[PDB]
């Protein structure tokens, strides 16, 4: 259990190998050197787990150094692991090996080869520094490194200014997110004086017994920052416009690394939210209403990935009512297989995107079952665990243990809105999937997707997530009573399929009524710009800023501190006006003088 | 006993790279190199010597090595030099700067390299005389001392391209500020020596007896918005600024002279040094105004940087902003935002002289230095436009740089005394963030706007790509490991912060 620190220094490693080749080396030995580095990263990780099961699941804990020292103000670089740390540890190093395999085939000729693999290693290693950390100073160094790194990926393709402003809005969204994190650091250190997650817990009930104003705005500000990372309300517009790079760096982003952090930063932090009923109460209200939004945004999407993105916001909001509604278990079980799903739904949709052209509308795609069909099965299972097909994917068993434990602790209506949410799901996933490959045409990466196919079955639902002794245990149900919600839920994805292809299979004449009526186009055009959310953050945020800028341009304040340098030139140029040269005015001036210095000394004699 | 040393090698090494260019050309940046490495590891065996991990807080005055010598006997005047943590730090910080503006000239062959680099030895041993007198008539001495040389290298050796004039209006709006300023700075001083003198009758110019003084308030008020004014003006503080970028654009194109006396900041020493401990009572009255001036000074820095169409002035209002967070930080009172201000002003030192020396080099390649007529220079350029991303990752704030460290000691320390300054800050380093993100995807990314960024550029010599390699390193090194430095600074970082908090 010693290298739990490798898993660090190997990306770590790769990252500066690759960053100082600077394209010199071959593309094999930059493949070999990042993809060895984040599969040493796998290696050493699945050595981690065998080794901690082998002791009882002991929590473990690795000091390194010490960061800050200065009074009472100490934080130290230790890393920790506990079954949720191992858990997305697990998650974080296989699905980003699979993805690395899938690039190293899918770049072969692109340019910046060595910079894409070494900032997806350094991607790695900072989303391991997250997920191992034992304070928020360290796991807010991971969370920058997380948000730097999606930033320098999105924007891969530097020659498009396009990709380069999806970059900067995903970065100043998250950073706006991260500034919500740091207020709770900055609420979290001042009350109880440290910013270990144990220590915390151990001090928090003691120190906040008598007022809890303090703890419920730090757990809010944690709040904000996990929307912030995980692309929920109010900080999700980020992530249609960031689906601009390339497709492993979406994969990445949607299934291992970027939108998990709010996940873990809610989960990490559960003690102290369970002492904030009402902020758990509105991380459900938030995850509710986040993938009410994303289905009905993502039924009116002309793209695949767009139809990707808003999925994944909806599967994150399907997590964060797990949350809100202290199913744990229910939501990292979740977490793992939509990781395997998004991931595997992502490499697919990049191979069809290969396969057929440049990108194009799904609408100009159609009957693509023929030409490429391993990819269009790896979309039907993707699909299928994405809409939660009972009995056959991991989708289902996880959505059931959250329903599950959202109507085992009395939330009727959020458990409404994910059976909702479950059925737009299946609708707007078997559209894309029917509009795409249903119609009238018009080794290195094999193994990763042949992984991802057998994950995304019921295979990945056998892996049971090691949270015993971590998480609280989620209340059980009457077996009636979950009977009765499975097969609710497995009606609802069934009709929801049924719908699909009624719709979408065939001539499309009653989705063409709907769209090409005025209150459908309002709605469709309502529904496809995010709800108005992009225009509202560039009316109210993004064009005062330039407004203010453009006016003050011309540095007002450097004026008004100019002003008596043009107070002295005309008060000067007003004094030359004596110095006439005249020798009879000399003499004026001269009894002027006289006259002025007289009467000044009777008058105060 | 090595302070006079550590104030005269410059001065006399300064005369020899003068004395020494009939000898050859060539000469005297060698020279320079070697007094500067000299005086650096002077300062290195100092910091060795001094045992400052171990030393704990024993109140003002506590230094770690001390020197007196009798100047002008009637007024009770000596050249009195004096070195503690903060002030061997930043005198470390001001040889390594000096160090990387002597290579970042080495190019320059011109016929008169001897009074360049005698006017930069100059700068540089003003710069440490300000960090080392503890005598006010010696600590202004050198205070208007470190800028003749200044004003002299922008009028004269400043931007080539631009004409001669603007390089004299802006030389010369940078002393006139710098000189008034100064000139109520003496005026406090005066003020202060008589007050002493009224209540005592000893004439004496020493911080260590101007310490404890009678005095009633608002003189005291009056005094410290003196000795304010003249800081603000060199820290910079809005709306005494504009001097900052209008000397940085007009700088001499190798921005050598931005190291030398302008990257290193006396300012928030003096405030700390001087400020806090003589006027406790009028810097805790002025703590509100000075924090939002802070704030003011933040976010303007942050919307004239994206404003800018130019590299230059886009880094000194980077300066603008990060020096706002330092004036922030020093009128709180606490120990841990005393120290982040100590560990951000060093980082912000080091990764301001990264920018400048990338954007002289950058300068020096293209031949231009409007944002509007370059784009796309990561595939025309080996080095500069990673390295050029690393700084301006270290000044937006990112962990892994001790930017972020310090600014985050600051904050903490911050809302631990006064949250709206805490919180309003913080949406500063948001817009801090967006402007970073300008200039790199101005500068480097995109397609090539101009003739000149449309085709390959020559890559960097061994030279220029060990400094920036040095100073990532260094920068990378106290992101990760600021222990060392935190360690140094304790002691006088803790007699500063007792001092100001006993005796409000
Ligand atoms: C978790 C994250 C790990 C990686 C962090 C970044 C690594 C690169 C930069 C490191 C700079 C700082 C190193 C400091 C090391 C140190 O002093 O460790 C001390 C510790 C011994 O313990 P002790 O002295 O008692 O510590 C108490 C301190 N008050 O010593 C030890 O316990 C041993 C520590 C060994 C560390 C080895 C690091 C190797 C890094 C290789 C890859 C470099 C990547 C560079 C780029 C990074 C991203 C910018
Ligand atoms: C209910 C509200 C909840 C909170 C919502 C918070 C929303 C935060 C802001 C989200 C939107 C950020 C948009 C960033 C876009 C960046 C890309 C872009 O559009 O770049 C264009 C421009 C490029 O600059 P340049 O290269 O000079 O110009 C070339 C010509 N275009 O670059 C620009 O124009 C840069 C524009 C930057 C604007 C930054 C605005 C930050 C606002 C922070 C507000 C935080 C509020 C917190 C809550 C307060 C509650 C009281
Ligand atoms: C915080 C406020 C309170 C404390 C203030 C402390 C004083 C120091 C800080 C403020 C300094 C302000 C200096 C403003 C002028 C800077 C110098 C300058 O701009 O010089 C260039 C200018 C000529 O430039 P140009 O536009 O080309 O003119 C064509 C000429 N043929 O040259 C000219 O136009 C002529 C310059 C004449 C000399 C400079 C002006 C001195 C005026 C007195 C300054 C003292 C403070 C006065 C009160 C300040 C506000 C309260
Ligand atoms: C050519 C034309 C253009 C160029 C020239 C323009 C003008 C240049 C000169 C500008 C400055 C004018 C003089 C300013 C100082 C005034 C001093 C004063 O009025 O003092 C009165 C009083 C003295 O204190 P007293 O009450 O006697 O103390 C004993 C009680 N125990 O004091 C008190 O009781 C306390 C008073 C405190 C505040 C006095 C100073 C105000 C300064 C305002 C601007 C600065 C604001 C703060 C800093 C902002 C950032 C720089
Ligand atoms: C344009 C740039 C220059 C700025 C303008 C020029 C300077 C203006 C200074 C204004 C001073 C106003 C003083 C008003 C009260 C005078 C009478 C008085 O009450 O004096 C009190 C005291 C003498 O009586 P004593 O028995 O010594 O009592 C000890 C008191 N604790 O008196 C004393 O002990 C001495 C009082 C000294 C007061 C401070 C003087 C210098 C302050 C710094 C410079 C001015 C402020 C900063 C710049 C402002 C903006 C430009
Ligand atoms: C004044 C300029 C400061 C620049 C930044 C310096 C930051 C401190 C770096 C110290 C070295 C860190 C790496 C080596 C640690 C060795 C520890 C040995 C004892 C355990």
């Amino acid at each position: 259990m010693n290298m739990l620190a490798l898993t660090i220094i190997l990306p770590l490693i790769g990252f500066v190998l690759l960053a100082f080749s600077r394209g010199r080396w071959s593309e094999n030995v930059s493949a070999i050197v990042g993809v060895g580095s984040v599969g040493l990263a796998a290696l050493v990780t699945a050595f981690i787990g065998v080794d901690f099961f082998a002791n009882g699941e002991q929590t473990y804990s690795q000091p390194l150094w010490t960061w800050m020292s200065v009074g009472d103000f100490n934080i130290g670089f230790n890393l920790v692991l506990d079954g949720l740390s191992l858990t997305m540890l697990s998650v974080v190093t296989g699905v980003g090996f699979l993805i690395h395999m899938y690039a190293s085939w899918y770049m072969r000729g692109e340019e910046g080869y060595s910079r894409f693999f070494a900032y997806t290693n350094l991607f790695i290693a900072s989303m391991v520094v997250l997920v191992l950390a034992d304070n928020l100073l360290l796991m807010y160094l991971g969370w920058e490194g997380v948000g730097l790194c999606s930033y320098l990926l999105i924007g891969f393709y530097y020659t498009d200014p396009k990709n380069g402003a999806a970059a900067m809005k995903a970065f100043v969204v998250t950073r706006v997110g991260d500034v919500f994190l740091a207020f709770a650091l900055f609420i979290l250190y001042n009350e109880l004086g440290t910013l270990n997650f144990r220590e915390m817990v151990e001090l928090a009930p003691a120190h906040f017994a008598d007022g809890n104003n303090m703890l419920m705005w730090a757990t809010l500000m944690l709040l904000g920052g996990a929307v912030g990372k995980s692309a929920q309300l109010p900080l999700q517009t980020w992530l249609a416009d960031a689906m601009a790079g390339p497709t492993p760096v979406s994969a990445l982003i949607h299934a291992a690394t970027m939108v998990t952090a709010g996940v873990y930063l809610i989960a990490r932090t559960h003690g102290l939210f369970l002492m904030t009923p009402e902020v758990l109460h509105l991380v459900g209200i938030v995850g509710a209403v986040t993938l009410l939004l994303a289905g009905f945004a993502a039924l009116v999407q002309t793209d695949i990935k767009r139809v990707l993105a808003y999925s994944t916001m909806s599967q994150i909001g399907y997590m964060f009512l797990a949350l809100g509604v202290q199913a744990w278990d229910a939501a990292i079980f979740h977490l793992m297989t939509h990781a395997f799903f998004k991931a595997l739904l992502f490499l697919a949709s990049g191979s069809v995107i290969l396969a057929c052209h440049h990108e194009q509308n799904i609408f100009k795609m159609g009957g693509l079952r023929k030409s490429i069909p391993l990819v269009y099965l790896c979309f039907l299972v993707g699909g299928a665990a994405l809409s939660a097909l009972p009995l056959v994917t991991a989708g289902f068993f996880s959505k059931d243990e959250i329903l599950a434990g959202a109507m085992a602790n009395g939330h009727i209506n959020l458990m409404v809105a994910g059976l909702v949410g479950a059925f737009m799901t299946s609708l707007y996933t078997f559209r894309m999937i029917f509009i795409v490959f249903h119609g009238k045409e018009q080794v290195t990466h094999s193994l990763p997707l042949i992984v991802l196919l057998i994950l995304s079955t019921f295979v990945g639902a056998l892996i049971v997530p090691p949270l015993q002794g971590v998480l609280p245990q989620t209340t059980e149900l009457a077996h009636g009573s979950m009977l009765t919600l499975e097969i609710t839920s497995g009606v609802v994805a069934v009709v929801g399929i049924l719908l699909a292809a009624w719709l979408w299979l065939g001539k499309r004449t009653l989705v063409t009524s709907i769209a090409n009526s005025a209150p459908g186009r309002l709605l469709g055009t309502w529904w496809y710009n995010a709800w108005g959310f992009d225009w509202l953050y560039d009316k109210v945020f993004v064009k005062p800023f330039l407004g203010i800028a453009w006016l003050l341009k011309r540095d007002p304040l450097n004026s008004m501190m100019n002003i008596p340098a043009v107070l002295s030139r005309f008060a000067g140029k007003g004094l030359l006006l004596s110095e006439n040269g005249y020798l009879r005015w000399y003499v004026a001036s001269m009894s002027i003088g006289a006259v002025v210095v007289l009467a000044l000394l009777m008058v105060l004699r | 006993m090595l302070l006079p040393w550590l104030i005269l090698i410059p001065f006399i090494g300064g005369f020899l790279c003068w004395q020494t260019e009939r000898f050859g050309v060539k000469v005297p940046r060698w020279i320079a190199l070697i007094t500067m490495g000299l005086t650096l590891a002077l300062s290195l065996q100092l910091w060795l010597q001094g045992g400052y991990s171990l030393t704990q807080s024993a109140g003002i005055p506590q230094w770690q090595s001390e020197f007196d010598m009798p100047w002008i006997p009637r007024f009770g005047i000596s050249i009195h030099l004096a070195i503690d943590g903060l002030s061997l730090l930043m005198v470390v910080l001001t040889g390594l700067l000096g160090v990387l503006a002597v290579l970042c000239s080495w190019k320059e062959i011109e016929k008169y390299q001897g009074f360049f680099h005698l006017n930069l030895m100059w700068i540089l041993g003003g710069v440490i005389g300000v960090f080392l007198a503890i005598d006010m008539f010696l600590f202004f001495f050198f205070w208007e001392m470190m800028l003749v040389p200044m004003y002299f290298l922008i009028a004269l050796w400043g931007h080539k391209a631009s004409d001669g004039k603007t390089r004299i209006t802006a030389a010369t709006k940078f002393f006139i500020y710098t000189q008034a300023s100064g000139l109520v700075m003496l005026i406090a001083i005066l003020a202060l020596v008589f007050v002493h003198y009224n209540a005592t009758g000893v004439w004496t110019f020493n911080y260590e007896e101007l310490l404890n003084t009678p005095m009633s308030s608002g003189v005291e008020y009056l005094l410290m918005l003196g000795f304010f004014i003249a800081f603000a003006v060199k820290m910079p503080v809005v709306p005494l600024h504009g001097w900052l970028p209008d000397a940085h654009s007009q700088a001499p194109t190798a921005g050598s002279v931005d190291l030398a006396g302008i990257l290193l900041k006396t300012a928030a020493y003096g405030l700390l040094r001087f400020s806090l401990p003589l006027f406790p009572n009028a810097s805790a009255e002025f703590a509100p105004i000075a924090m939002w001036l802070g704030v003011i000074g933040i976010f303007y820095g942050a919307w004239m940087a994206f404003a800018q169409t130019d590299i230059k002035r886009l880094i000194a209002y980077t300066s603008v902003s990060h020096m706002g967070f330092v004036l922030i930080a020093i009128y709180t009172g606490s120990q841990l935002a005393y120290q982040g201000a100590v560990i951000q002003m060093i980082a912000h030192g080091l990764s301001a002289a990264g920018l400048f020396i990338l954007c002289g080099q950058l300068y020096e390649r293209i031949h231009t230095r409007d944002m509007r007529m370059m784009g796309g220079l990561w595939s025309k350029m080996k080095w500069l436009p990673a390295l050029s991303l690393f700084f301006a990752v270290a000044t937006l704030g990112m962990p892994g740089t001790g930017n972020f460290v310090g600014e985050f000691m600051i904050l903490f320390g911050s809302f631990q005394v006064v949250p709206v300054i805490t919180v309003i800050s913080t949406f500063g380093l948001v817009f801090a963030s967006v402007y970073s993100l300008a200039m790199l995807h101005r500068a480097y990314f995109g397609k090539a706007k101009s003739q000149i960024a449309s085709q390959e550029l020559p890559g960097m010599s061994l030279r220029e790509l060990f400094m920036i390699l040095l100073l990532v390193v260094l920068l990378v090194l106290l992101g990760f490991y600021p222990q060392p430095i935190l360690d140094t600074s304790h002691s006088a970082i803790g007699n500063i912060q007792q001092w100001f908090v006993n005796s409000v």
